[PDB]
């Protein structure tokens, strides 16, 4: 009952999912052999517990990544559907030439693993937006499953490329190519940047050398938290669709923002307290959210807050009402009680309380504007275009793609000025 | 599942490849004896003990091949992968592209076909040829056409040595270089332009070596190429692919002439005094002095820079150092590329070669830049050609091997096309 | 390739926690790490200099022989 | 209940704040490990106490001033908002150019520490009016907070430029450019001058080596005594707003004088005896205060006397009436019974009675002339004016400010000798 | 997060800097060979054990740079910071500022750029030079120009050794010294006028030596500069940054020519027979007899005085003694600046250089005064200038090197205006 499939994509999403299964096996207490020490795992003959996830990519080298680190012993060797050539950091490459080959196999193995469930609530994906394999094969797979499974919902933990920190050079193209389709066939693009994560690591935790593993650990924490009121008892339980109703008010105002609390250093943990007041104050902080979009520079259409632990519901919901009534300017006014709380009777390991915060805000519009800018330059000069043409895709899409982007942010903007 | 083929035609590229295979065998632990006491990218297995390297050594003049056919490393290669002729090209084109090439390039094609069907996940070619000699020019063009029509899809990266600005070891350089530009544009998808006087000055001021020689330059080029193929060969916290090089660096099918740089090229003494951090190394990797093609980056305008690192590195260090770099005002980019800095990391520090003036050091950077300043280089060379063609100098030596005269003017306008493009793209909106 | 395999140097064992308490930030030994790294590089440079001196002296020996 | 926050800016303010937290810990009995051995401190996990203080400065060196000194482990690193350059005695740096880069963060952390309370009795600052960092940052912060919470009060234990013994050359510019605001958006701008502090330390205590630590000790003890009628019970209690009501007749004559008692050297301590008569006669003298304005050269619009210890309230009030009737000329007539009293029921640590005198007198006007006069002789030639002119100032911003200063002092005159 | 660049050009500048680095490397426990058995301002970590000083030594005559390379501190510096020319400066201007200095200016600017990126919390520069020389003025002027047009906000600290009234070591020194004012005003922020004759007399009377030498000269200058930078480097009750001077010593950015003074300068036996409290030391500080420049402030006024008391000194005594010294009649301030004495304190005493003639003292006071009397110096110098240019003396040695002669009078015009400007601020209003 109430299971979840977890598709992967691109080496980014693969590493993120590896660390997520790390944190999950940690919380449920499963050593890397699959012995106890249904929502996420499947029983296995002899008593093993094998996680339910499908790993797809095109550079088979990345295989040796997940097979290397601990908790890599988990995935069944039959789910490792890969290719030979590699992504090549191109969209049309991994979406029209190579994707069109292995996508059928991916669909068939997803069908094999899906009906093994009885009541499947939704999906969740892990990938970048510009990375060839990730972006391309992920948007294609989402197209297929959303034209196949309309009842369920398509959660998506897309790590957006924040153009402040640079890793590739033709990212904006593939970012737009993924956005145009994910707005069309995905209900929760819970975007995540790297700028804000490196910032949270530099100051909120005073970390000096944040390697990709650490940021992946923090995102794994957020991903485990986003669904804690589901597999655990609680005074007010939540699911993947209460999220879907309390949050998105429209077909296409469904792009999100993430946050987690409490994150503290060593030298700071001796001086503070651990109570719902301070957890809340730390939750709404701008420097405590994993989306490079200043919340104060916008509003919140709505937000959900899953607490884990045990505390009087009164202080929770009263402080919710209070933090709404104080900053009623940065909260939308044509929606009453735009916030929503939820409580779970069991926190994660180590801590006592834990705040997993999600927000459908009209500020992350900015996190797309920038991309648009890049496009509007690199498209009028038609730079780096001769690759995206002779491989299956033509220029046409690009044009209309950018169009939709405008409309998208445009809609957000109007509600920042819609007053009634 | 992935490997590279490397061809060394001519006398320049073959010396560069001698030093290059030297360094490679040194880093992978492969003793020169083949039998050793991550490498599938370069060396295959002949079923017993000794690892044979993937390469063909072509040269019509059998002198240098006889240097290696009986030198220190003859135990290594395959006695069929060392093809030698019985004469030279005498620095003219047609004799290495029309008459004598006709016999040898077919055998080269067969051997390369065999090496291709031997390997499974071949990802790219690496030709090694100066354009100064008639071999590296004519044979280069013919083999390049033969491969671009045989294999096709696979990328190509020619570490081609041009004639320097002012110094030369042949007086008919402008001729047998312009005729290879036509080949280099169409069939050679990319081109890592290398020169000599740049590396000369690098040796004369950085490594304190007062009387450098071709072997030092070749050792340094070997280090550069090892740094390039690091991500494929070795481990990596954040890797890059030899296909990813191309689309991250080829904005248009006719502006793909990329130059290179490497750091830290520092002798033993001066290494005793250096911050050694990522900041200063990726700072010195941008100064004009250590650009391995004698050009003036202070004048042109970069388009796209890829940076293969190696040695222990925290990615946030790269991000902050690149922030400082883009903060520097004197360096400027084109409008259509706001994100031009591609990075890539690997976790194998540089390797030391006994006798190499390079001081052992953990961190190391290697940059490859597609920029628009390189156009001036072409223009510079153009000047030479002018002051020859007016007098039909040395032309009969070419017509005496079946090459029509008008080819000179045609290749001249062909390179004027590049001098038009590379100063057309670097223009505002 | 084998991307994401070292995190120079990392990959601790099974042991861990589910929340966010320890992240191996600063490695709790970063300072000793830098000190030992610097000492190792100084040793390397000393050895390289000790070798280059002799390689040079060989040239003066050859010069005396030629004279 | 009735909490207070502690903003400290500039070197002088930060050092005095360190000494003041030392004295407060001495009184409430808290060793530097922040354990007992809610108005000021705040709780933290493990019964730890962290002071509700906030430290800011432009030069980071002062960190090794507040953390190094004893009792420096009470604070929290998250409350140290420290820049990197140092305003360098240039006011415009801490108010137009560098100010607006740290004011955002410091306002954020003030709001964090403010919302964490329930009854915010008011702010109280410790800074200087001569140094660029202190002056500029503190005045901009006061601006922002009185634009934020217009209902609470802002006390400032801000020192003034020394009348005679000058240590800086750009002093009058900074003094005037900060008074032009502190006249507008402050409530209790208690002023302290180094010259009178040396006068006390050389004539009332017969000391022989006064270091800045000792002046700060004195002013911090007086600071404690000012509000120590709130932390403790009282036969007739009081707090900040009682002072604010009984001490300012018109909304702009809010610059006070401060005095303490008792003070004795070795000999007199071995000879004299502490009784309410002697304390009163020692308090209402001229050189028992911290302002180089001889009170006989003016009158007291009003003056509060806070007593501490176990005394006889009849003796206190009778001697208040007696000292008002005796020196009747030195007081003002158009406010009958112009002297106010208040009594706490607990003395300081190691004493048996103590007195804190807070006098809103019309004698400080002389000061606001001399310093102002300095400006008049340093502005008629644009001396050092090009610095402030370069950072974005305008000459009007100077001139009117000066006039405002004039206006202020004239006000005293205009309603010092008035009656009906 | 604090650091300063110490550019040393010319000849006198480089020897003064040598003695200065002696004093610095001494007081920080650093060993002269670089290793070590509070320094981030001057010395930096070099990634291998030892530390290297933030400095660059430009010069054309290879003798002094060679003496540094073969002296005691050979291992201290970085073998790149020592930029040595190929010939001499010949005591003219155009041969260090118009024709030859253009060979070394660009290399110097690249080295300064490297030093700047290797640092984070920059605070200013410290250029030391003479002007009676050939390269100390010319190359110094060019460097000041390039820096002021390259960096901008960072304030420069010139330490210029002017010509003293009577003692002379050149006959053409007025010419090239005047040739430096055209660029000292524009590009330089603070200029500490230092002469020689005054310091010779200082060494004669106080230190009791009767055979003084340039080495003792430089020792004293190094002492003064170390006492200047103690506030950056060390503890202190009342610290004073290097951005305090601009706010405390520069009324109008066109009159910024300060002069130094130091105390106590006492030999060994002349401290035994004394008391040497703070009061007597701050009386001795103002005495024009032991001022470090040739000027008699009795014939001038004082705009501002920055005093830095290093060593065990309490502040109240400083305040009282300041009140007394300001109350004296023969030392009069200007009316438009009544509160003039800025004072700072550091809790570290002097650290005597081994082998020096000075004595260890628990206290020391270093005064830098912006005064109005120094103006007459300039006037005096013009006198000399005129008595040469009235007869076109030596103009050929400058016109021979492209120097448009029309600059000369211009300088003697521009500097002349300076005098008027001082006659504009001596106006008792
Ligand atoms: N940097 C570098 N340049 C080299 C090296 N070896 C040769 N060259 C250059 O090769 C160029 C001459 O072109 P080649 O193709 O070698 O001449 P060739 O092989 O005799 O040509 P033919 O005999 O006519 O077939 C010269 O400019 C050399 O500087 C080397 O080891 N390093
Ligand atoms: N205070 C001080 N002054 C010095 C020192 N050495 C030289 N000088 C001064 O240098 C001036 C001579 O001019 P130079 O600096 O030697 O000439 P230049 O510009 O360097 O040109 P060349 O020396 O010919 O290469 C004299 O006035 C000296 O007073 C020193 O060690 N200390
Ligand atoms: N926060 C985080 N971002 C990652 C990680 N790995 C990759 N990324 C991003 O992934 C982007 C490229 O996408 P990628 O998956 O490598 O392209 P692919 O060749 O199709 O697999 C890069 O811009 C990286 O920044 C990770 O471990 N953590
Ligand atoms: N009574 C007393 N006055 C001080 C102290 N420290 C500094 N002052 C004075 O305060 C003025 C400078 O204020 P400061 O805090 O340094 O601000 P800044 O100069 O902008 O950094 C100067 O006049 C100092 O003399 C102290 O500890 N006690
Ligand atoms: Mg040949
Ligand atoms: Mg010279």
């Amino acid at each position: 009952m109430r299971e979840i499939v977890h598709i992967q994509g691109g080496q980014c999403g693969n590493q993120i999912g590896a660390k997520f299964w790390e944190v999950i096996s940690d919380e449920h207490g499963i050593d890397p052999t699959g012995t106890y020490h249904n929502v996420y795992y499947n029983e296995a003959t002899g008593g093993r517990y094998v996680p339910r996830a499908i790993l797809m990519d095109l550079e088979p080298g990345t295989m040796d990544s997940v097979r290397a680190g601990p908790f890599g012993q988990l995935f069944r060797p039959d789910n490792f559907v890969f290719g030979q050539t590699g992504a090549g950091n191109n969209w049309a490459k991994g979406h029209y030439t190579e994707g069109a080959e292995l996508i059928d196999s991916v669909l068939d193995v997803v069908r094999k693993e899906a009906e093994g469930c009885d009541c499947l609530q939704g999906f969740q994906i892990t990938h970048s937006l510009g990375g060839g394999t990730g972006s391309g094969m992920g948007t294609l797979l989402i197209s297929k499953v959303r034209e196949e499974y309309p009842d369920r919902i398509m959660e998506t933990f897309s790590v957006v490329p924040s153009p402040k920190v640079s890793d590739t050079v033709v990212e904006p193209y593939n970012a737009t190519l993924s956005v145009h389709q994910l707005v069309e066939n995905a209900d929760e693009c819970m975007v995540i940047d790297n700028e804000a994560l490196y910032d949270i690591c530099f100051r909120t935790l005073k970390l000096t050398t944040p390697t990709y593993g650490d940021l992946n650990h923090l995102v794994s924490a957020a991903m485990s938290g986003v669904t804690c009121c589901l597999r655990f008892p609680g005074q007010l339980n939540s699911d993947l669709r209460k999220l879907a109703v309390n949050l998105i008010p429209f077909p296409r105002l469904h792009f999100f923002m993430i946050g987690f609390a409490p994150l503290t250093s060593r030298g700071s943990q001796q001086y503070r307290a651990l109570t719902v007041p301070e957890l809340t104050q730390q939750m709404f902080d701008a420097k405590n959210m994993m989306c490079a979009a200043d919340p104060r520079h916008g509003r919140y259409l709505t937000a959900s807050a899953l607490f884990r632990g045990r505390m009087s519901t009164k202080e929770v919901d009263e402080q919710m009402l209070n933090v709404q009534n104080k900053n009623s300017s940065y909260f939308v006014e044509w929606i009453p009680n735009n916030i929503k709380s939820s409580i779970c009777d069991i926190p994660p390991k180590g801590l006592k309380m834990a705040v997993t915060f999600v927000g459908n805000s009209t500020a992350i519009q900015e996190m797309f504007k920038r991309v648009a800018e890049q496009f509007t330059a690199m498209f009028r000069r038609k730079a780096f275009l001769h690759w995206y043409t002779g491989e299956g895709m033509d220029e046409m899409e690009f044009t209309e793609a950018e169009s939709n982007m405008n409309d998208l942010v445009s809609e957000y903007q109007q509600y920042q000025d819609a007053t009634a | 599942m992935r490997e590279v083929i490397s061809i060394h035609v001519g006398q320049g590229g073959i010396q560069v490849g001698n030093a290059c295979w030297e360094l490679f065998c040194l880093e992978h632990g492969i003793q020169p004896d083949g039998q050793m006491p991550a490498f599938n990218t370069f060396f295959s297995e002949t079923g017993a003990g000794k690892h044979v390297p993937r390469a063909v050594f072509l040269d019509l003049e059998p002198t240098v091949i006889d240097e290696v056919r009986t030198g220190t490393y003859r135990q290594l290669f395959h006695p069929e992968q060392l093809i030698s002729g019985k004469e030279d090209a005498a620095n003219n084109f047609a004799r290495g592209h029309y008459t004598i090439g006709k016999e040898i390039v077919d055998l080269c094609l067969d051997r390369i076909r065999k090496l291709a069907d031997n390997c499974t996940g071949l990802q790219g070619f690496l030709v090694f040829n100066s354009v100064g000699g008639g071999t590296g020019s004519g044979l280069g063009s013919l083999l390049l056409e033969r491969l671009s029509v045989d294999y096709g899809k696979k990328s190509k990266l020619g570490f081609t040595i041009y004639p320097s600005p002012q110094v030369s070891t042949a007086v008919v350089e402008p001729y047998n270089s312009i005729l290879s530009t036509h080949s280099l544009l169409e069939h050679t998808d990319v081109a890592v332009m290398l020169d000599n006087e740049a590396i000369y000055d690098i040796c004369r001021r950085n490594l304190d070596i007062e009387r450098p020689t071709y072997t030092n330059l070749n050792r340094l080029i070997a280090q550069v190429i090892s740094s390039l193929t690091a991500s494929l060969r070795f481990d990596g916290a954040l890797n890059v692919d030899i296909t990813e090089f191309q689309t991250n660096l080829v904005p248009y099918p006719r502006i793909h002439f990329m130059l290179s740089s490497y750091a830290p090229i520092i002798s033993a003494e001066k290494a005793y005094h250096e911050q050694l951090s990522v900041a200063e190394i990726t700072n010195s990797a941008f100064e004009p002095a250590n650009m391995m093609a004698k050009c003036d980056p202070r004048h042109g305008k970069y388009m796209a820079c890829s940076m293969m690192y190696r040695g222990d590195v925290v990615p946030k260090d790269v991000n902050a150092s690149i922030a400082t770099i883009k903060t520097k005002r004197t360096i400027q980019f084109v409008d259509w590329c706001p994100t031009g800095f591609k990075v890539g990391i690997n976790y194998q520090p540089p390797t030391v070669v006994p006798g190499g003036d390079l001081a052992k050091v953990m961190r190391a950077v290697c940059m490859i830049s597609n920029s628009t300043a390189i156009a001036e280089v072409f223009s510079r060379l153009d000047h030479k050609f002018d002051l020859m063609y007016a007098k039909r100098a040395f032309v009969h030596w070419y017509v005496g091997e079946g090459m029509e005269e008008g080819e000179f003017s045609e290749a001249r306008e062909d390179l004027a096309a590049l001098e038009k493009d590379y100063e057309e793209v670097g223009i505002e909106t | 390739k084998e991307s994401y395999f070292r995190e120079h140097p990392h990959w601790s064992d099974i042991n861990g926690c589910s929340g966010a308490k320890e992240f191996e930030g600063e490695d709790l030994a970063y300072d000793a790490r830098i000190k030992y790294q610097k000492e190792t590089q100084k040793q390397w440079i000393e050895q390289q200099i000790r070798e280059k001196k002799m390689r040079e002296e060989a040239e003066r020996n050859e010069e005396r022989a030629y004279a």
